[PDB]
């Protein structure tokens, strides 16, 4: 509220750093989540062999 | 996974997930973090004549 | 127009409109503006600012 628009350049800029962190780590999580699959189903195949 | 390593040894392998940060949504201490944060790619530009 | 960067930048552009001594129609306070105030009237005089 009465910002001036001068610093809402920078608060753009803040949120969009901040939208880019979060991508980034939903990706990992993404990554990871498809790690502990693959994991699964190898480990599932040692134990059956 | 469980390794049981060839030298009569065995262990219990992680996955790792880091909580920086970068990934860590609302700190619950110091809010650093995720906020107050800027990492700003630039600042607020004006072009004059 | 909102404006991305190319170096991972993001930016607001705006269409800027001038009010200065030719469009402002009854200037509120200096009473300097297109109307009510006086023009010179000479045949060989240019009025610049």
């Amino acid at each position: 509220v009465g910002m001036g628009a001068a610093a809402l350049d920078a608060l753009i800029s803040g949120v969009d750093a901040a939208l880019t962190d979060m991508t980034s780590a939903a990706a990992s999580l993404g990554s990871i989540s498809s790690r502990i699959d693959l994991q699964s189903e190898f480990v599932n195949k040692l134990s059956d062999s | 996974s469980f390794v049981r390593d060839g030298s009569g040894s065995v262990a219990v392998k992680k996955v790792d997930y880091s909580l920086n940060a970068n990934s860590v949504l609302f700190d619950t201490v110091g809010d650093t973090g995720i906020l107050d944060k800027v990492y700003n790619v630039s600042q607020a530009s004006v072009t004059l004549t």
